[PDB]
């Protein structure tokens, strides 16, 4: 791709979910969504193979079908409203489809089923836009109607989600796919604490972006999208492993450590009004994303892994690759939480 | 910046006559002494019927009749 | 289905068997209707026979499970003289644990469901009794 | 409420079964999706047109701009995944599970 | 770094530098061909930049103080020990094959470097096209396994699909027996261990194999022994050729731009040769594995990146 | 330390510990209220601007 | 010499470290600035001085 | 009955869609979804949009559905299908029967069974359409959405030119 | 929760009001922290490039505790005001319903009654 065609196509995907965070129309949400699909669709077609193909196609098919059931709620809010303010909805059926429609463009289970196939389709960087800026614009929509979405409803696709991402990253061995389920469960988690306190669902956004930006970085810099090749780095680059080791406890929410950070704290806002099953068996199910998460350090960092003769000529050779913010990434997705009240800057 | 705008009219006069035509769209309307007149006609067009004023008492520069001195006029339209 | 679990928990405890049994074996069918759903959803079935077989296995084995779930609850607390306890629900669930393992044709299964089941049920026994809540409307 | 809107909505919610229940085509799944868009188009109209709303007569024009820019997306899609295989039935698009 | 998207905005095209004589020439042919003159000829009568065949130290050469490593450390293999025991216990073969593989990689990304960043031609011996002709003759020779082969067509097939081909190949027949004659004129103890048999698996791998397939993406001159000793028929052909075939007609700044960008990136080059296919040949279990890394890391310019060891004399560290 | 220096230095402990505490129960009433009530200054969650109603005569009077 | 090739960062980048200490010297002059002006309005709004 | 064409005109189209949404091929689908945008253009001409109903044949049907079934005829050249059409057909026919029994059904919203004219204004426009005013009006008041409207319609050209080159 | 608070005046970091507080001091040990955690970066930025860890880029190193120290304040400046506006909003709210707040009679131990449990 041209650099330039890159550039204008990155600023007009930044575009779209500036948009939908900026506006106070519908119509122009609906845009945003528009125009940052329309502009993501050649990020995931960037190195033109049919895995690639096929997944821009499965993803065109779903957030296609997330924004004509989001157009539906919008028409019916207009309906029994005569308005177009991104406020709260005025009918429980738009509320409904709009929840459902957010939920396809989140990937949230049971409308999960895109995100591994989409997810391994791609290249690093394009799954690194797909799991943390696709997310923005969806939050920033269930954070503006909030006094609409059914408590039963988000509730249900947060602990689904829960669920369906723990399982789901057991199974695999390859990175993308262990990253989309571990997306899925982080998902679950955000819209878990929303209808409670949409700070929290920030917080947990943020960190995971973080967290997750850390871990594409990490595997851009080793060029490893497989458990196997990604337990090369020890004989090649010791101080990856070091970092991946601690950015996957992090990600398992292992106090002292910054991902443990959002969980607590959505722990902390859900016993305050009164669930007390809930957070617990959220909590509990997490265990399975540190179990992956902890297969992923033990065949990385922990141990050392049988390498290849030719890994000594990579040896000579230094990392030319632009790491760009990864020990900021990495400082800041390990070593935050004892600066958790700084939480209070997202209200 | 002379010889290459002879050397594109002898090449491509379709696309010279496109880029001057445009220039010529784009520029001469702030030029026009006669844009002023486009903006008068189209606030003088009166599709919506003129709703009248309660007289407080004290408005001397609207009229009581059309065919009062005060008001807008429209002797510039008739003469131009 | 909000409607089965409201007319299920309406009657009380050791009154009316007949209809706790048809009330429980109601909410296991649609809750075996969903699985059989899901089931032929994501994965397709060599043939409508195949297809309708699987739905009315599961259909029968889930609605069983609340059958003999609601019949083993409602006995025991009408032999024991305890509506308010979440024993009956414990001797229920461990019931329903033996039906799945006898509706999968397994021991360990049976063993299984009967102690997580059996727990399970006590929890929401427990959780009818204190007012637990799962779902919990936003306060704070 | 009036009664042509059940019938706009009956024919979203069809067209919506149809793009939610493939049978092989891609092709078919495209324009299921575009009866979704024509549906939405009508009930914006009739909307905007019954409640006199003047300043949302621009909207479907809107709403069918960029979802005809979204059709000519998918079309560029599916000729891609029609020039991998020879057809663009969606049976072939499963090298994603693994 | 020095070139990047940055550099290809602010106007730095290789369709500017391209010339007519930018040309990549990959000259073949079997062990004692007498190549490996014609090559340098080649490159010093059209003014290109000759590349030696790249063996087991071509990796040592290009990085460090340039000087050979020591073989536990680039190569963990030998061509004599090949010449002596081909049919090893240790693995051996492969474990050299895949290595001189590696080199050839890394040998091709250098000579498309230097063309795509200052266009200056580059003759090449025995690229990685031709390299497999080895592969095959040791396998026709039981030298090495079916899963080696099967290691070799991974690595290749993951490899050799990012670069474009050479300009034109040039192939010096020479016969088995000149082969052997030339061999025996040598000296060379081990290399005087060459079986016919080998020599004649390489024979017919290249005409059999590499020619047929490299004549339609690319230009094949095929000469003998005697045609090849004069330089000026060889540049007269080549200087006569009508380059009408292969994927370098079809190169625009854009995928030369994708191009220079892999292969300035090395590891990014070498990143599929340690794929994670444990092969007894070539797997390096864990204890030797760190006690070998661990040992390279305490050689002089090793231990950091290169501006950055005060043991051999950089300065401003503090500043970098 | 002395025993007076650690004692009056617990009082201060639990003076700062318990006036924390009960800010934290008059802030989960307060929470309470203001999201039952909607008469606080939180959980504000927003209608629509009156300034954007146009109070001209209109083409029809019936308006 | 040592090295066959001169390395990228064999020599320092003057333009690079330059901006490097005058970008974290005007931050810290800055940042001085910033928090000397925000006593200054703290003791003047709450009548301190 | 007469007094019933935008109904009418609205069973026509949800018949269209249970023909085209059952697939019987693509080219029978996009045949299908023509009679429908046709129907329900007629829908919108008959609450009095003229530009947006010319707007659904020169845009949807002249332009869109030209490149569906132009891309079908290069790329293309049962009893499930005709199950389902008459499953939505028999469906669609029992709301009208029911909500014309009735005067009022209920499916997921409230719907009158009496003529859609009832809902109509009962006044005048001027000298002027309405529909005309408000799509005109997109050059003075919808500045913002002309901006993200060509901005998108330009970004669309450059990635339907990235994904089809396949380089 | 505190959204229609900093509705008003949108997009505001620090509004007017933040400037009644005292600022943090340059010795926070929250700002302390924050710019080890610059010195944190600047080591692993070292480290995953092969420099020399404690010496190379002192620059670098400098910059990154500087920028951490920069933002942090800031950060530390809206945490502050945060907290400060959640507390003005909770005591002008039990300020001005006072029938939701009553003052409970507080009993000394000589009324108040405790059942005794034995420890045996
Ligand atoms: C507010 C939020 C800020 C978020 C971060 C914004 C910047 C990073 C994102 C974009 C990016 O990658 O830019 C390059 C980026 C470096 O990223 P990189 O490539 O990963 O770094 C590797 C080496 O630093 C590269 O080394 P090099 O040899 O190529 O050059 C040395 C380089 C040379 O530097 C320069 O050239 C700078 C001088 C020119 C600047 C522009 C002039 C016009 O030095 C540095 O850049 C030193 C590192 C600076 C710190 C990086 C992180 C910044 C702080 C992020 C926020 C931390 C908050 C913690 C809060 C914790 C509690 C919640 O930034 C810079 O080059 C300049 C940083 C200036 C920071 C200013 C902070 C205050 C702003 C107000
Ligand atoms: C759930 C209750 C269990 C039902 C599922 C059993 C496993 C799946 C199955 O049927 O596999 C057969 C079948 C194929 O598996 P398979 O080839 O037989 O694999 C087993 C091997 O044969 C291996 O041979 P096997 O069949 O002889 O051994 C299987 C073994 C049976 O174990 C044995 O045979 C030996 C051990 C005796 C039984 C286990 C005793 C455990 C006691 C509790 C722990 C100690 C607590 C102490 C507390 C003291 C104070 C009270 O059972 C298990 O491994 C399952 C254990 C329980 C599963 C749930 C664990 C969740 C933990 C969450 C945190 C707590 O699976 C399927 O086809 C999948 C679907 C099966 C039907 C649906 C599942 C039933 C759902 C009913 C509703 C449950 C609602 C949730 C309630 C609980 C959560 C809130
Ligand atoms: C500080 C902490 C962060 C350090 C990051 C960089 C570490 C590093 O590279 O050290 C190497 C360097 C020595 O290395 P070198 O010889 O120069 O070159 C590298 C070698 O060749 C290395 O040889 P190699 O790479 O060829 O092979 C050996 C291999 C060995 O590795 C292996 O074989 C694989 C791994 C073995 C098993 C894993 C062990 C556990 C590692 C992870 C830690 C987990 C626990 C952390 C907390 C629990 C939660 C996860 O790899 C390494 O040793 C690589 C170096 C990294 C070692 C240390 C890693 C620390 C970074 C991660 C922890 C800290 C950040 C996250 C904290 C989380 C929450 C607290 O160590 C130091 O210089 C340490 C610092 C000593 C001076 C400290 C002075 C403090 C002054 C403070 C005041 C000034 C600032 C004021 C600010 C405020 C202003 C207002
Ligand atoms: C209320 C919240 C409002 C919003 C707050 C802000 C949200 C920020 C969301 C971050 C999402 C970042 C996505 C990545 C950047 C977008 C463009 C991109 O992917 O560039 C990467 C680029 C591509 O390189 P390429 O050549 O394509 O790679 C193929 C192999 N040669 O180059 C590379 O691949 C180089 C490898 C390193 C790239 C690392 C990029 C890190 C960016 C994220 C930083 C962390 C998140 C920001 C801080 C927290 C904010 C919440
Ligand atoms: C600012 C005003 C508004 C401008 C935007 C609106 C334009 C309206 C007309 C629409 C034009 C859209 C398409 C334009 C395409 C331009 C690129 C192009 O055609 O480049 C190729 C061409 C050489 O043609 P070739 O590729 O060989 O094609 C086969 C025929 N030989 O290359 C050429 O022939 C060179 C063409 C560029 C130079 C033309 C210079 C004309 C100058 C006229 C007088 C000045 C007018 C004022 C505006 C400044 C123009 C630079
Ligand atoms: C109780 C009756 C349930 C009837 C519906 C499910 C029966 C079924 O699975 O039918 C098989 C069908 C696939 O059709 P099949 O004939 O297998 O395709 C090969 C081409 N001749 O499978 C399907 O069509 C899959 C979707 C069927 C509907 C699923 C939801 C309703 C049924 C389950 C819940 C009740
Ligand atoms: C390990 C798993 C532990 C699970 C512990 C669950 C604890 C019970 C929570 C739900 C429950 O039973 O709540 C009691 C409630 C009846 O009490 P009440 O609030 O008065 O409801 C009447 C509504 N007007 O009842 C209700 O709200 C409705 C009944 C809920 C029953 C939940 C289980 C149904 C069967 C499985 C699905
Ligand atoms: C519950 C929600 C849906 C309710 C309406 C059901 C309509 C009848 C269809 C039932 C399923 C029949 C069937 O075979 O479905 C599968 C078929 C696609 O499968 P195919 O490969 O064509 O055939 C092999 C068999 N699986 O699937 C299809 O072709 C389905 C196309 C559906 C189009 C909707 C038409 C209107 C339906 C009524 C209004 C809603
Ligand atoms: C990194 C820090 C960069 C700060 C640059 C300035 C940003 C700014 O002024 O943001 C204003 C915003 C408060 O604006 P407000 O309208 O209250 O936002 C409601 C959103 N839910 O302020 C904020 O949202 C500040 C907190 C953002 C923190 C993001 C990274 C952690
Ligand atoms: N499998 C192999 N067997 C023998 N020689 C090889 C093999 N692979 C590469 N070579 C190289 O080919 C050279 C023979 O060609 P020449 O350079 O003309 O002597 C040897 O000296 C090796 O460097």
């Amino acid at each position: 791709m041209n650099p330039i065609i890159l550039i204008i196509i990155l600023m007009t995907v930044m575009l779209g979910t500036i948009i939908v965070m900026i506006s106070t129309h519908w119509l122009l949400i609906w845009i945003g969504f528009e125009m940052n699909m329309l502009a993501i669709i050649p990020i995931m077609m960037k190195k033109h193979n049919p895995r690639a193909t096929e997944a821009s196609t499965k993803y065109f098919l779903t957030q296609s079908t997330a924004s004509m059931l989001l157009m539906m709620a919008i028409i019916i809010n207009l309906m029994f409203s005569g308005q177009w303010t991104v406020m709260k909805l005025f009918n429980p059926m738009a509320s409904m489809l709009m929840t459902m429609a957010l939920a396809m463009k989140l990937g949230m289970a049971p409308f999960h089923f895109w995100v591994p196939e989409v997810t391994q389709g791609i290249p690093l960087s394009s799954g690194l836009i797909l799991l943390t800026w696709q997310k923005l614009a969806p939050m920033s929509v269930l954070y503006q109607i909030l006094p609409s979405i059914n408590l039963d409803l988000i509730l249900t696709l947060s602990i689904l989600s829960i669920t369906i991402g723990g399982w789901g990253g057991l199974n695999q061995t390859q990175l993308r796919k262990i990253m989309a389920y571990s997306s899925i469960a982080h998902m679950g988690w955000m819209t878990a604490v929303l209808l409670y306190n949409p700070t929290m669902t920030l917080l947990n956004l943020i960190i995971y972006i973080i967290m997750t930006s850390t871990m594409f970085t990490l595997f851009m810099a080793n060029s490893t999208t497989t458990t196997l090749s990604l337990s090369h780095t020890w004989n090649k680059a010791p101080i990856m492993t070091i970092l991946v080791l601690i950015t996957l406890l992090s990600m398992g929410g292992l106090p002292p450590l910054s991902g443990f950070m959002p969980k607590w704290m959505i722990i902390q806002e859900m016993t305050k009004n009164d669930s007390i099953i809930l957070p617990t068996l959220m909590a509990i199910t997490a265990l399975l994303n540190l179990y992956f998460y902890m297969r992923l350090t033990y065949s990385t960092a922990l141990t050392m892994f049988p390498s290849t003769n030719n890994m000594k000529m990579k040896w000579q050779f230094p990392t030319t690759k632009r790491m760009t913010l990864l020990p900021t990434m990495t400082v800041l997705s390990t070593m935050l939480l004892p600066l958790t009240p700084i939480l209070s800057i997202l209200e | 910046v002379a010889a290459f705008l002879k050397n594109v009219w002898a090449k491509e006069p379709v696309l010279v006559a496109s880029f001057a035509i445009a220039g010529l769209a784009v520029i001469l309307p702030t030029l026009s002494p006669y844009t002023k007149y486009s903006l008068m006609i189209n606030r003088a067009t009166p599709y919506n019927y003129p709703v009248p004023l309660r007289d407080d008492g004290n408005m001397p520069d609207v009229p009581s009749h059309p065919q009062d001195p005060q008001g807008p006029s429209l002797e510039w339209l008739k003469r131009l | 289905a909000k409607t089965l679990l409201h007319q299920y928990w309406d009657i009380p405890e050791g009154t009316e068997c007949h209809r706790k049994t048809y009330a429980a074996t109601s909410i296991g069918g649609a809750s075996g209707l969903v699985v059989s759903a899901y089931s032929v959803a994501l994965k397709t079935p060599t043939s409508f026979l195949e297809g309708v077989a699987r739905t009315g296995r599961y259909t029968f084995t889930a609605a069983a499970i609340g059958a003999i779930f609601g019949l083993t609850s409602c006995i025991s607390a009408q032999v024991r003289e305890k509506p308010d306890d979440p024993l009956n629900y414990l001797i229920g669930g461990c019931a329903g644990g033996l039906t799945l393992g006898a509706r999968t044709r397994s021991y360990g299964i049976g063993a299984a469901a009967c102690a997580y089941m059996g727990l399970t049920a006590a929890l929401v026994k427990m959780g009818q009794l204190e007012g637990w809540k799962v779902f919990a409307e936003p306060k704070v | 409420m009036s009664l042509v809107y059940m019938n706009i909505m009956m024919a979203f919610t069809v067209s919506l079964t149809g793009l939610l229940m493939y049978r092989s085509h891609l092709m078919s799944s495209l324009l299921c999706l575009e009866g979704m868009m024509l549906s939405l188009f009508i009930l914006a109209t009739l909307m905007i047109l019954n409640s006199h709303f003047t300043l949302a007569s621009m909207m479907p024009i809107i709403l069918l701009v960029f979802a005809a820019c979204e059709a000519a997306l998918g079309l560029s899609l599916l000729v891609m995944v029609s020039n991998t295989y020879g057809t663009d039935y969606v049976q072939n698009l499963n090298l994603l599970q693994c | 770094l020095q070139y990047g998207p940055l550099a290809y905005i602010l106007g730095e095209k290789t369709t500017k530098k391209m010339t007519e004589n930018s040309k990549l020439i990959t000259v073949d042919g079997n062990i004692c061909s007498g190549k490996s003159k014609l090559a340098k000829e080649v490159a010093e009568k059209l003014g290109l930049k000759h590349f030696p065949e790249a063996g087991i130290h071509y990796a040592d050469s290009t990085t460090g103080d340039g000087k050979p490593l020591p073989v536990r450390f680039s190569g963990n293999c030998s061509l004599e020990k090949f010449y002596d025991d081909p049919k090893s216990n240790d693995g051996n073969s492969y474990r050299l094959q895949a290595w001189l593989y590696a080199s050839r990689l890394l040998q091709y990304a250098d000579a498309l470097e230097h063309l795509l960043s200052t266009g200056q031609g580059v003759v090449l011996e025995r690229s990685i096209y031709s390299d497999f002709v080895f592969l095959e003759a040791m396998y026709r020779q039981g030298f090495i396994r079916k899963q080696c082969v099967d290691h070799y067509n991974q690595v290749k097939k993951v490899t050799v699909c990012e670069y474009l081909p050479p300009h034109v190949v040039i192939y010096v027949d020479v016969p088995v027996s000149e082969v052997q004659s030339r061999i025996q004129k040598k000296g060379n103890p081990h290399e005087m261990k060459i079986t016919s048999a080998y020599l004649q698996d390489i024979e017919n791998v290249y005409k059999g194999t590499f020619l047929p397939e490299m004549s339609e993406k690319c230009e094949v001159l095929q000469y003998s022994a005697w045609e090849a000793e004069d330089a000026e028929k060889v540049v007269e052909d080549i200087q006569y050729l009508k380059y009408d075939k292969g994927p370098w007609l079809d190169q625009d700044d854009r995928k030369l731009h994708n191009l220079r960008m892999l292969v300035q990136d090395k590891l990014e080059v070498l990143n599929y040769t340690s794929i994670p296919v444990f092969l007894p040949e070539v797997t390096i279990g864990a204890h030797q594995s760190d006690r070998v890394f661990q040992e390279f890391t305490e050689l002089p310019g090793r231990k950091y990146r290169a501006g950055y060891n005060e043991d051999v004399g950089d300065k401003w560290i503090w500043l970098k | 330390d002395a025993p007076e220096k650690n004692y009056e230095r617990t009082m201060a402990i639990l003076q700062i510990e318990s006036e924390k505490a009960e800010l934290r129960l008059k802030e989960l009433e307060v929470r309470r209220l203001m999201r039952a009530k909607g008469d606080g200054p939180w959980f504000q969650y927003p209608t629509i601007d009156k300034a954007l109603i146009d109070h001209s005569p209109k083409a029809t009077p019936d308006n | 010499k040592f090295y066959i090739q001169e390395p990228p960062h064999g020599s320092p980048n003057w333009l690079k470290v330059g901006l490097t200490l005058g970008t974290s010297a005007f931050l810290w002059i800055y940042l001085i600035k910033q928090h000397n002006e925000d006593v200054l309005e703290y003791k003047r709004r709450n009548g301190l001085e | 009955m007469m007094t019933y064409i935008v109904f009418i005109l609205s069973i026509i189209f949800v018949m269209g869609f249970v023909g085209f949404s059952s697939k019987p091929s693509p080219i029978y689908g996009g045949l299908g979804l023509i009679v429908s945008g046709g129907v329900g253009c007629g829908i919108v001409l008959n609450f009095g949009g003229s530009f947006l109903g010319l707007m659904v044949f020169l845009i949807y049907l002249g332009g869109m559905m030209v490149v569906f079934g132009y891309t079908t005829a290069m790329a293309t050249e049962n009893k499930v299908v005709l199950g389902t059409f008459i499953t939505g057909l028999l469906m669609e026919f029992l709301m009208v029967y029911y909500v014309l029994k009735d005067k009022e059904v209920e499916i997921v919203f409230k719907f009158n069974g009496m003529g859609d004219w009832v809902i109509y204004d009962t006044g005048d426009s001027g000298f002027f359409s309405e529909e005309a005013m408000g799509i005109a009006a997109l050059y003075s008041y919808g500045t913002w959405l002309v901006i993200v409207t060509g901005w998108s319609l330009l970004i669309g050209v450059v990635v339907i030119m990235e994904i089809t080159r396949g380089n | 929760m505190m959204t229609g608070r900093q509705a008003r005046a949108p997009l505001q970091f620090l509004p007017d009001e933040a400037r009644s507080l005292p600022p943090p001091k340059l010795t926070d040990p929250r700002l302390a922290y924050i710019g080890f955690l610059g010195y944190c970066s600047g080591l692993i930025d070292n480290a995953i490039r092969r420099r020399p860890v404690l010496s190379a880029g002192l620059h670098r190193q400098f910059l990154y505790i500087t920028s951490f120290v920069f933002v942090g304040y800031y950060l530390l400046k809206r945490q502050d005001y945060m907290y400060a506006v959640r507390d003005h909003d909770m005591f002008s709210y039990i300020k001005s319903h006072p029938e939701d707040f009553p003052e409970k009679d507080k009993k000394t131990y000589r009324e108040v009654f405790e059942e005794f449990h034995p420890v045996r």
